[PDB]
RNA sequence: UAGCUAGUAGGUGGGGUAACGGCUCACCUAGGCGACGAUCCCUAGCUGGUCUGAGAGGAUGACCAGCCACACUGGAACUGAGACACGGUCCAGACUCCUACGGGAGGCAGCAGUGGGGAAUAUUGCACAAUGGGCGCAAGCCUGAUGCAGCCAUGCCGCGUG
RNA sequence: CCCGCAGAAGAAGCACCGGCUAACUCCGUGCCAGCAGCCGCGGUAAUACGGAGGGUGCAAGCGUUAAUCGGAAUUACUGGGC
């Protein structure tokens, strides 16, 4: 480069390393969830949607991802839940 | 007529035809005398023009005519051309600009020096 | 193993894509041109705005052989097709200014060093 | 290079090859006669005159009739 | 240029987005657009406006201001409130350059400037003093934005040459 | 920007002048040379070519070329026709 962009780019690559971590765990716990929906366990799926929950609102929290995304999926988790039966 | 006839098919303006195409919108061009010859007029008009076949910076291969008494140009000249047709030698469209870049002005004008490119006297 | 009627690809930019050797140049009843021979051709395919037409008869390095080059240990070095670069009928001197696809040392001489130079490999 | 071959015998081949020499180097040196450029006939260079002098005092007689003798 | 369209048009559900949405996917329905011109081809940044015109209109979109798009070419994402990013990243390509031949570097459509093309269009200027902008509690630093200066009768206007 | 100094000093050109279109004669040339936007001009008395004198227009500009609209009611809606 020419400028402090060299600086950026670093720190770009290195929050791109720390935001595919957080976001491979996170959307690993919703795939927990999913899979056990699509198993037909209702509580192997609320017990996933519970282990699930706190890292997709802290991660909402550290703008890993928006509020509005882990509300999305908090919802329509407890949707399938709730009609798994 | 009919105001329905035109709310159908609206009045066509016509659209005009350029009659210096080599210009090509520009006021001047640039060219290289591929030839240069004399020309003998039309209708009843009845001389030897002065004319040179001029290839351009745009490729168009046109026919200009070189005004005032005597020049200097021949079969490699450069020269600039700008719009304006004989109107008794088919097909020239243009004139050489004396004065400008390779083609000389005019010898001992003394009236309408700035064309034919005559710079002003001692007086 | 360069005959006449064999069809090379062209390892430089000089615009040719297919050319066909008409020639294996130097020696009465020369059969084959290796890699540092030279070769009369004719461009079967040329690129639109290059800097040889189709048709032009004109020499070529031989670069590429599928046959390959032995090294006097032994050893060989094949490649996938034949390739040429297209040379000046009268002077040598390559036409194009770049060379594609690797070279060998074979082509290490005088006359070739606008080649080992401009070639990407070896 | 004339190859000739018409005939059986080899004499008549062989006049008729020089035949067909002489023929083809007399019709490629025969000089076509130069064709020198005319000019309009001095008839037609009066009548086009006299068409501009009839056509000039009609324009002049035509158009403007100004001065007024007022 | 008279037919065009198969994610096409709609529906259900799942996914996805900040957000609605065929945005995406599976299935179902067989639709949807089009002579009020679809589709295709050519050309083109759009507007306030400008020029012309008595108007209606025609032409036009230099400067200035609003919007859009682009940033060597073609893609892609990353980071981030915001970019798929002019002076960031990655890949591929063409070109230019360095190389110890293994491999590397670059992107003036920022301001000057060069070459080229052209009928034709300018200085490799000074300063952040104004006004703005970034950062900073500030001081301040940075600012080719900007303020000015240079060149050019290019225009408009004024004056002189008694 | 103001004041002082000196001296008219240091500071006019361009186009046009047949009609359109404002402004005319002489000379040289002789359908040539050339001019021209249109009509045209020029073959021995040319206000039309070239120079001069005189004049007209504009003026630190003036002409030419290019381009747009106007004139063009010459696509007419205003506002045409068969
Ligand atoms: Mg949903
Ligand atoms: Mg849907
Ligand atoms: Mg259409
Ligand atoms: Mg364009
Ligand atoms: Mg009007
Ligand atoms: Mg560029
Ligand atoms: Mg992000
Ligand atoms: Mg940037
Ligand atoms: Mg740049
Ligand atoms: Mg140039
Ligand atoms: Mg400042
Ligand atoms: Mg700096
Ligand atoms: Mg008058
Ligand atoms: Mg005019
Ligand atoms: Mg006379
Ligand atoms: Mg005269
Ligand atoms: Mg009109
Ligand atoms: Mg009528």
């Amino acid at each position: 480069n020419i400028k402090s962009a060299k600086k950026r780019a670093i720190q770009s690559e290195k929050a791109r390393k720390h935001n595919a971590s957080r976001r491979s765990m996170m959307r690993t716990f919703i795939k927990k969830v999913y899979a056990a929906i699509e198993a037909g366990d209702k509580a192997a799926a609320q017990k996933a949607f519970n282990e699930m929950q706190p890292i997709v609102d802290r991660q909402a929290a550290k703008g890993l991802i928006h509020k509005n995304k882990a509300a999305r999926h908090k919802a329509n988790l407890t949707a399938q839940i709730n009609k798994l039966a | 007529a009919t105001v329905n006839q035109l709310v159908r098919k609206p009045r066509a303006r016509k659209v005009a035809k350029s009659n210096v195409p080599a210009l090509e919108a520009c006021p001047q061009k640039r060219g290289v005398c591929t030839r240069v010859y004399t020309t003998t007029p039309k209708k009843p008009n009845s001389a030897l023009r002065k004319v040179c076949r001029v290839r351009l910076t745009n490729g168009f291969e046109v026919t200009s005519y070189i005004g005032g008494e005597g020049h200097n140009l021949q079969e490699h000249s450069v020269i600039l051309i700008r719009g304006g047709r004989v109107k008794d030698l088919p097909g020239v469209r243009y004139h050489t600009v004396r004065g400008a870049l390779d083609c000389s002005g005019v010898k001992d004008r003394k009236q309408a020096r700035s064309k034919y490119g005559v710079k002003r006297p001692k007086a | 193993m360069i005959q006449e009627q064999t069809m090379l690809n062209v390892a430089d930019n000089s615009g040719a894509r297919r050319v066909m050797c008409i020639k294996v140049l130097g020696g009465s009843h020369r059969r084959y041109a290796g890699v540092g021979d030279i070769i009369k051709i004719t461009i079967k395919e040329a690129i639109p705005r290059g800097k040889v037409k189709k048709g032009d008869v004109l020499k070529a390095v031989v670069v590429r052989t599928k046959k390959g080059v032995r090294r006097p240990d032994g050893s060989v070095i094949r490649f996938d097709g034949n390739a040429c670069v297209l040379l000046n009928n009268n002077s040598e001197q390559p036409i194009g200014t770049r060379i594609f696809g690797p070279v060998t040392r074979e082509l290490r001489s005088e006359k070739f060093m606008k080649i080992i130079s401009l070639a990407p490999e070896v | 290079v004339i190859k000739a071959q018409e005939y059986r015998s080899q004499e008549l081949n062989r006049e008729a090859a020089l035949a067909r020499l002489v023929a083809m180097i007399k019709e490629l040196t025969t000089e076509k006669k130069a064709r020198r450029p005319t000019r309009p006939t001095r008839a037609s260079k009066e009548r086009r005159l006299a068409s501009k002098a009839q056509k000039s005092s009609v324009k002049a007689m035509r158009g403007k009739v100004r001065s007024g003798r007022e």
